[PDB]
């Protein structure tokens, strides 16, 4: 098994069970002794998978915008960075149709539901298939792993039906969502520095290599 | 650049970490690494960071000397 | 090791140090004319006397009441002297109190090796008294050869 | 609920309670009947 | 309590200013200032940096009685 | 090694515990008796080593408490934003700072009380305010209501966290003691990532905010027309019109020309004399480098990896031949003991309280805060009294450690032993150096009072008589006051203006500071402090030192740290435990930073306060009447408390007159601790039982047996009363002096 920067107390509680275990835990936030609160190595496992889908998700949709209105496909008022598009007002604002405010509240409670569901799912496994739920609570039995509920609901199509490639597919899951959380800092620091957006960024390095760096933008806008 | 300024850094940051790694210069450990001496990575962080921190000091101290 | 216990004893109320056992300051000690033994309490007072009186001249001379006048050098002086009928008479009333006539003294007749020693005749009713006697001959004497010095025969002073 | 109710009861609650209760009425008849030195409703 | 009361009123009379205690005797703020104060000026000022007077023994035997009865504390 | 040890659910949170008092110790939760009970009840609650005798529970219950308290300085501080966002003149005392009074309370119109809203200025009537945070929301770019009422909000909610931590860590995700006994880690992040990290965020918002907003204010643009904070960081351009090196960004910073940031990282020193405070850019380079200090300072303790210094080895290394092991088995002595730390810990914030005070009234770091007279004297005055008493509560805890923790069977150190051998020694130094002192210091004051009572000033130790000068004292100020010459070229001014030279800085007429002389009074007073402080260090290390045991008591230690005495044998035991040193050192505490702060008042009304007349000549408020007054004990009772007392004595009828209830007030507690002072159990337990049978003819006596206070109980009772009694006097003496003349 290849190992990034394996310690001797990682290696003691990291034995290749989880996917994508390459040994790396220099800190020891996994240690299984005197474990509770959020610290709890399911938890954290759990947490990654969860900010590595988010952040796959978001690596693309903070991107995509741009890259459709540089190829004018629809309407550039639409394509706008993604600190131009409400998140931050300072920043730059759109109209939508209706307040931000409003659109936070109402994706407050879509999410509380989508949520806590997960929540009470990870509280007491097996919990959303008994209360009725407008008689989709039978896709929410899960499957006994929070992480991969799987079901008709969330594996539709009956992806990795095998142990193997179900293996595969879960180290797949957690090497591109690392690198998609990778890719959201980036972004992050990016717009902290140079504040033109993460594709536009990329427009300048591939004009000119030299004159773009990251050397060649700490005087920041 | 090639400037005197990144001369010094340089210079001093590739003394400290070959201090810290062959030199005598270095119950609570555990990180592992391929290099045969065991210099880890918190070694060469800390070899780096005394070497900047010279570095930096010996730089602001020769231009106001000049 | 530093400091030591007192005389190799740790279970007497004391402690050996440089500044306790020192052999300079152990020799400063011993010729000092209270601690020699062997010597008449008499020549021992008039020493102690002599020091202490002329000592005495300079406080009271230069801060008494009439420093800034032309009295000051024999009045102060005066005052020195009567301090010395003062503290020779305090001698006199503790060598009444602490040592009769009839016992023997009360000095300690061992040394730090543990050697036999003459006690000291200081620690008795006649010792005393000659030590008390020659400390008031001595302080009047000290403080007429401070007051001779400094104002009779005019030597040169910076007079603090 | 009871042990809860059974704290209220105890004395430096109950103490604050009512002296803030009749503080209340005191400062209260003091602003609805203020300086007064007499009873004159007699 | 009964010594400050009588050297008051009577100091007061003797001034021909009774109307000084009738209206400063009914709160404690009045003894404190109208007696204790106002008739320390003199003595606290028996002997200050630009000389002395006859009431300097008066003053001393003021600060040698709060030493004294501060030092039984 | 160093991992996150805790333990899930270890207590249950339930109203069972509030239900039942004293639960937490046995003989407590019996049932009440004796109405001793209640006070045990009160004495008790906090002394968790009493409770249980594992160092896990104690040390979580440490943790929580620390959390809220948190919570309730969080919940204060939102209270003092809201109280300055609603019901305050901020906005008006930010155009005109040097006219308007500090105002951040109003009282109710009832019962007539409606007299305390005085006239402050700015067309708003309430309570004058001396805590200055007027001044530090000023220094911090504050300019509007709102921005105080956000930092209440969050505040409020920063409280609501530290509350929910505290239930968390205690009842749900509790640390086990091998991670508070990991103090290498804790001092890397409590060096790094507390003080170094904060003092860098505290410099980029004085950077970023403080500094524009601030120039802005200096240069008299109107405070509702000044850019908001974020409109100098989102517009690089606006923050680099006031100052050029930002159009270069943070290459000079990655390429070691620091000297291109030379125009907002200043040494300059001194006072801004258009605030009459330190210059922002001064504290900006000053939080920079601090936080640099700091973040290297905190990468030296040892961790998970092997680079880093390990505290036990540290420690011993060091032995030395007079103090033989040294200071080996200190380490485990400090691991193990909360009363050891506390009582270290105590000792230094108290001396870092004393020295805040000192350099916050040397060099005022707040705009407009010198010539505010009132903020300068509370603050001074506050901080004396806080690091006193945290100077006594050290000496009172390390007696805890010697009697409770302290035992040389296991946890032995040499050190300790050899203090105990030759603690005599040390008690009848500090003894004979004390008296000395008493002698040297006061018995000159009673000289120059029967000098200048016997008509014979050219006696006294006078300016202008027997000269006692502070050659040593004015050497220091004379060479500070050259210290940008030679020997700190880069500073433009000396660190102070309380040196010397030519230099004052006055705002709106009112002397903010000057070269501060030195003389034969100021001698005085000085060896009258260091008398004081030596007695109060002579009864605190003698109670610390001899809490165990003596040549009177050998088993004092088995009779425990609080006890009343030993009976009336050998002559009388009275008052003979390391509580009863603690008890006297108080009143020579209070003694001490009593004399302290009166020499401060008078020394600065005399000869730094004032007022500057339009021609150039200053004329302060006590008219220079220190020099010749202060050195007899009369001219303290005539010149500073009979003279000064008129400002608090003839405040009735005016805004003033809480401050005169409060003297009379303070005066009645001061004089009613002296009943429990000075009487004793007996004699209020025997007429107890006449009101007992009075109450009993009737059949109303309680089933609780009314008690005497204990003889400990009635001693701490003396001692709050007095202290409570005899600094509230000088509070509000100090608060109506110096704001009807300030
Ligand atoms: C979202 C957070 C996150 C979390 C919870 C985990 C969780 C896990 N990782 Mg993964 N990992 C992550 C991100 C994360 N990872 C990223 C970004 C990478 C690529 C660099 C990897 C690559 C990786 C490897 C190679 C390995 C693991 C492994 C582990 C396990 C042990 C280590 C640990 O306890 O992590 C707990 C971690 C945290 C609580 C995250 C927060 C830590 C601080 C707060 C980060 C602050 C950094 C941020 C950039 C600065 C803020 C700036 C911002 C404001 C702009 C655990 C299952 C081991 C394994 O066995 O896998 C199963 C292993 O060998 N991880
Ligand atoms: C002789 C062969 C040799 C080999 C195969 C390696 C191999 C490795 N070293 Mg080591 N190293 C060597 C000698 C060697 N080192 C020497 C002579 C020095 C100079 C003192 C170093 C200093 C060194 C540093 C400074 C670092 C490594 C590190 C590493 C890894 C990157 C790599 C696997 C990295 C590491 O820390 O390992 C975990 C790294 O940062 N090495
Ligand atoms: C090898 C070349 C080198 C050179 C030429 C210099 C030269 C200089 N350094 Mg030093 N320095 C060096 C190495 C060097 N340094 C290194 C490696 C470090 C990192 C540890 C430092 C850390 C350092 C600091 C932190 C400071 C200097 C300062 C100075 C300048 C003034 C000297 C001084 O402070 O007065 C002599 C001063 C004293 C005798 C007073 C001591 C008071 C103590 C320290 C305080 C109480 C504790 C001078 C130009 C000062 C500066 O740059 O001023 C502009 C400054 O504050 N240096
Ligand atoms: C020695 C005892 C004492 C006495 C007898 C009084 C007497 C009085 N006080 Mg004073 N006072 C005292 C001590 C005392 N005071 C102290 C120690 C303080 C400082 C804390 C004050 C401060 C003070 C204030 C601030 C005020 C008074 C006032 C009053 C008056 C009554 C208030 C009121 O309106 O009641 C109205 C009637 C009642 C509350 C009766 C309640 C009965 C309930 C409702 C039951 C009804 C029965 C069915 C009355 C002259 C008031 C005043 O205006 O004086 C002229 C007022 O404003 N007092
Ligand atoms: C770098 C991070 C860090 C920080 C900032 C602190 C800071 C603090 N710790 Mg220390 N501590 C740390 C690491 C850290 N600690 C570690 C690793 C250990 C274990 C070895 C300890 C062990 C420890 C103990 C045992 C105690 C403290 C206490 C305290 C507080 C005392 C200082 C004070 O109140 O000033 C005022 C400071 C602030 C209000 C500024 C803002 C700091 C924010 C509010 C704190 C968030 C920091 C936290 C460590 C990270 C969040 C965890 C996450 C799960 C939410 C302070 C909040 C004492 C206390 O007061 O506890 C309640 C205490 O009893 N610490
Ligand atoms: C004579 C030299 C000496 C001196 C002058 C000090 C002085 C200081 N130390 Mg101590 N210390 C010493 C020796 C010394 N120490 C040794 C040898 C050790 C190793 C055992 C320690 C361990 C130690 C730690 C681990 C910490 C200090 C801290 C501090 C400062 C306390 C801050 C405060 O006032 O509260 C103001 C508020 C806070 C910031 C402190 C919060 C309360 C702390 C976290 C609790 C102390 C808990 C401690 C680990 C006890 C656990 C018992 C365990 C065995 C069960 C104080 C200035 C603290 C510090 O670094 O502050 C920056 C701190 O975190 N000290
Ligand atoms: C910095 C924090 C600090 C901490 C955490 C502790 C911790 C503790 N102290 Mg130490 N102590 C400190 C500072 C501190 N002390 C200081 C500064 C002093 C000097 C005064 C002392 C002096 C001291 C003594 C003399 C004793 C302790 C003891 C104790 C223990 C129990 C406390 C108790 O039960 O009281 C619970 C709470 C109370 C009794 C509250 C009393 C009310 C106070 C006195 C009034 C304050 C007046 C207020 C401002 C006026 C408002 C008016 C009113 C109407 C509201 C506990 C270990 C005790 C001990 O361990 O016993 C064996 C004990 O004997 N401490
Ligand atoms: C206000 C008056 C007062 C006075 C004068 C004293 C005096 C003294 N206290 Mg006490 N004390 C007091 C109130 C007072 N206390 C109170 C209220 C408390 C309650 C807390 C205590 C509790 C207390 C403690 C707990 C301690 C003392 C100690 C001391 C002694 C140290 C000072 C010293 O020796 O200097 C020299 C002497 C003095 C300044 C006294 C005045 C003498 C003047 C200067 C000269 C008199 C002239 C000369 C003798 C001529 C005599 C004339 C002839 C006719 C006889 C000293 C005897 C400390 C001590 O024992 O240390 C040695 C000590 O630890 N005191
Ligand atoms: C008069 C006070 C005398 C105190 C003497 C204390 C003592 O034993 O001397 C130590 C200190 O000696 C002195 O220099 C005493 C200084 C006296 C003055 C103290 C006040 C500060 C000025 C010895 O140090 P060391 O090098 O043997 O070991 C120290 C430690 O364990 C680390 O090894
Ligand atoms: C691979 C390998 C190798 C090589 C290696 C190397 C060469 C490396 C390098 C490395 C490096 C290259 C490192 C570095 C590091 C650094 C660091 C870590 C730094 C830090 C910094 C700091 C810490 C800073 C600080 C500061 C600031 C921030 C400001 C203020 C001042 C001061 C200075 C303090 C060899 C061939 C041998 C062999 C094989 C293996
Ligand atoms: S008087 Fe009180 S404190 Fe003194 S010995 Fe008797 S019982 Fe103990």
């Amino acid at each position: 098994r290849p190992l990034w920067f394996a310690s001797k107390q990682s290696l003691s509680y990291l034995d290749g069970s989880l996917p994508g275990d390459f040994g790396f835990d220099p800190l020891g936030l996994s240690d299984p002794e005197g474990t509770g609160g959020f610290i709890e190595p399911r938890w954290l496992a759990y947490g990654e998978i969860i900010n590595g889908r988010y952040a796959m998700l978001g690596a693309v949709g903070a991107i995509a915008p741009e890259i459709l209105g540089k190829a004018g496909l629809i309407p550039q008022e639409t394509a706008l960075p993604w600190f131009q598009t409400g998140v931050i007002p300072p920043a730059g604002t759109y109209n939508y149709w209706a307040d931000p405010f409003t659109l936070f509240v109402f994706e407050m409670a879509l999410m509380g539901f989508a949520e806590h569901r997960r929540l009470q799912d990870w509280y007491n496994p097996g919990s959303m298939g008994k209360q009725y739920f407008l008689g989709l609570e039978k896709g929410f039995a899960g499957s006994g792993e929070p992480a991969y509920p799987g079901g008709p609901i969330f594996n539709p199509l009956g992806f990795g039906k095998d142990e193997k490639s179900l293996k595969e597919l879960k180290l797949k899951e957690v090497k591109n969502g690392r690198l998609a959380m990778l890719a959201i800092l980036g972004y992050f620091i990016q717009g902290l520095v140079t504040g033109v957006g993460p594709y536009q960024n990329l427009l300048d390095h591939l004009a000119d290599p030299v004159n773009n760096n990251i050397l060649t933008s700490l005087k920041f806008h | 650049i090639g400037s005197s300024t990144n001369l010094i850094m340089v210079t001093s940051t590739t003394l400290m970490l070959f201090a810290g790694r062959f030199g005598l210069a270095p119950r609570d450990s555990g990180l592992q690494t391929g290099d045969p001496a065991g210099f880890t990575l918190a070694d060469t962080l800390a070899c780096g960071s005394f070497g900047h921190i010279i570095g930096v000091g010996v730089v602001l101290g020769l231009k106001n000397i000049g | 090791q530093v400091i030591q216990p007192l005389n190799g004893d740790p279970f007497i109320g004391g402690l050996e140090t440089p500044v306790t056992s020192s052999p300079l300051i152990a020799w400063y000690l011993s010729n000092l004319p209270a601690y020699r033994t062997a010597v008449n309490p008499l020549l021992r007072g008039v020493e102690v006397g002599l020091a202490h009186g002329f000592l005495l001249v300079g406080p009271f001379v230069k801060a008494g009441p009439l420093r800034n006048t032309e009295y000051a050098g024999a009045a102060g002086s005066l005052a020195a002297a009567g301090l010395v009928v003062i503290l020779s008479m305090c001698l006199t009333m503790y060598g009444i109190a602490s040592f009769k006539e009839g016992e023997p003294s009360i000095a300690p007749a061992l040394t730090l090796t543990g050697r036999k020693k003459q006690p000291d005749q200081l620690q008795s009713a006649d010792g005393w008294a000659k030590f008390t006697g020659g400390f008031f001959f001595g302080g009047v004497s000290g403080v007429t050869w401070a007051c001779f010095l400094m104002y009779v025969l005019d030597l040169p002073y910076y007079f603090k | 609920m009871r042990d809860f109710k059974t704290y209220l009861s105890v004395a430096p609650v109950l103490s604050t309670l009512w002296f803030g209760s009749l503080a209340g009425l005191l400062i209260e008849i003091n602003r609805f009947f203020p300086d007064a030195l007499t009873f004159p409703f007699f | 309590w009964v010594t400050f009361y009588w050297h008051w009123k009577h100091i007061t009379l003797w001034q021909g200013n009774v109307s000084q205690f009738n209206e400063s005797s009914t709160y404690l703020m009045g003894w404190l200032r109208d007696y204790l104060w106002l008739n320390s000026s003199q003595l606290i000022n028996g002997y200050n940096p630009f000389g002395m007077n006859s009431l300097s023994v008066w003053a001393w035997m003021f600060l040698f009685g709060h030493l004294v009865w501060a030092t039984g504390f | 090694e160093v991992k996150i040890l805790v333990d899930r659910d270890p207590v249950k949170t339930s109203f069972e515990a509030w239900a039942k008092p004293g639960h937490f110790s046995r003989t407590i939760a019996k049932g009440p008796e004796t109405t001793t009970w209640i006070w045990n009840l009160h004495a008790d609650a906090h002394d968790f080593d009493s409770h249980t005798s594992d160092l896990e529970e104690i040390s979580r219950k440490i943790f929580s408490a620390h959390f809220g308290q948190l919570s309730i300085i969080f919940l204060w501080l939102s209270g003092m934003y809201f109280h300055g966002a609603r019901f305050s003149n901020y906005e008006a005392w930010l155009s005109d700072p040097t006219h308007i009074g500090p105002s951040a309370q109003v009282v109710w119109p009832i019962v007539g009380q409606e007299i305390l809203n005085g006239d402050v200025g700015g067309g708003f009537r309430g309570i004058q305010i001396t805590s200055g945070f007027f001044q530090i929301w000023r220094a911090s770019g504050i300019t509007s209501e709102l921005q105080l009422y956000c930092t209440a909000i969050g505040a409020l909610v920063f409280a609501a966290l530290m509350l929910f931590a505290g239930w968390f860590h205690y009842h749900k995700a509790a640390p086990k003691l091998a991670w508070f006994q990991d103090v290498e880690s804790m001092l890397n992040h409590h060096l790094a990532g507390l003080l170094g990290l904060g003092s860098l965020s505290w410099a980029g918002h004085q950077i970023h905010v403080s500094l524009p907003i601030n120039q802005f204010l200096n240069a008299g643009v109107d405070p509702k027309e000044i850019p908001l904070p974020h409109e100098l960081i989102l517009n690089r351009d606006l923050l680099a019109q006031l100052y050029p090196s930002f159009a270069e960004g943070a290459t000079p910073f990655f390429t070691l020309n620091w000297s291109k940031y030379a125009d907002f990282l200043t040494f300059r020193g001194g006072l801004d004399p258009v605030t009459g405070g330190l210059w922002l850019t001064d504290t900006a380079h000053h939080h920079l480098a601090i936080a640099i200090l700091f973040l290297i300072a905190g990468h030296m303790y040892r961790t998970n990896w092997g680079i880093g210094h390990g505290l036990k080895d540290i420690l011993e290394a060091h032995k030395g031949p007079f103090t033989g092991q040294g200071h080996k088995g200190l380490y485990e002595i400090l691991t193990t003991s909360w009363h050891a730390q506390l009582a270290l810990n105590l000792a230094m914030l108290g001396s870092l309280t004393i020295v805040v005070a000192h350099h916050m009234y040397a060099m005022p770091p707040y705009p407009y805060l010198a010539t505010d007279y009132g903020t300068q004297l509370s603050l001074f005055t506050h901080h004396m009294w806080i690091g006193g008493f945290l100077i006594v509560g050290a000496a009172a805890h390390a007696a805890i450690f010697m009697v409770r923790d302290y035992d040389p069977t296991t946890r032995y150190n040499d050190l300790l032993d050899r203090v105990l051998r030759h603690r005599d020694a040390i008690i009848s130094h500090l003894n004979w150096a004390c008296i000395f002192l008493g002698f040297h210091s006061f018995g000159l004051y009673i000289h120059n009072d029967t000098m200048s009572a016997l008509g014979r000033p050219q006696d006294m130790f006078s300016d202008t008589a027997i000269q006692l000068q502070p050659v040593f004292a004015q050497w220091i100020q004379n060479t500070h006051a050259l210290a940008p010459s030679a020997t700190a070229p880069g500073a433009t001014a000396s660190t102070s203006l309380t040196w010397g030279g030519s230099d004052l800085v006055a705002v709106g007429g009112k002397v903010a500071l000057l070269p501060i002389p030195l003389g034969t009074a100021d001698f005085l007073v000085h060896h009258i402090h260091a008398f004081t402080i030596h007695v109060t260090v002579l009864i605190l290390l003698k109670g610390v030192l001899f809490a165990r045991s003596s040549r009177l008591i050998p088993d004092k230690a088995n009779l425990g740290f609080r006890f009343p005495c030993d009976g009336p044998g050998r002559g009388g035991t009275c008052q003979v435990s390391a509580w009863d040193h603690v008890f006297l050192g108080l009143f020579w505490m209070y003694n001490s930073i009593s004399v302290v702060i009166f020499h401060f008042s008078w020394k600065m009304q005399s000869d730094v306060w004032g007022s500057i007349s339009d021609q150039g000549v200053v004329t302060h408020i006590t008219g220079g009447n220190f020099a010749q007054s202060s050195i007899t004990i009369n001219g303290w009772l005539r010149d500073f408390l009979w003279a000064q007392a008129s400002q608090v004595i003839q405040s009735y009828g005016s805004s003033l007159s809480a401050y005169g209830l409060f003297f009379l007030g303070a005066h009645f507690v001061w004089a009613f601790s002296l009943m429990f002072l000075f009487s004793g159990r007996g004699y209020w337990q025997e007429l107890i039982e006449s009101i007992v049978w009075a109450h009993n003819k009737l059949k109303v006596a309680p089933a609780t047996q009314p008690r005497a206070l204990s003889i400990v109980q009635g001693r701490a009772v003396g001692v709050t009363h007095y202290l409570l009694g005899g600094i509230a006097t000088t509070w509000a003496f100090f608060l109506a002096r110096i704001i009807a003349v300030g």
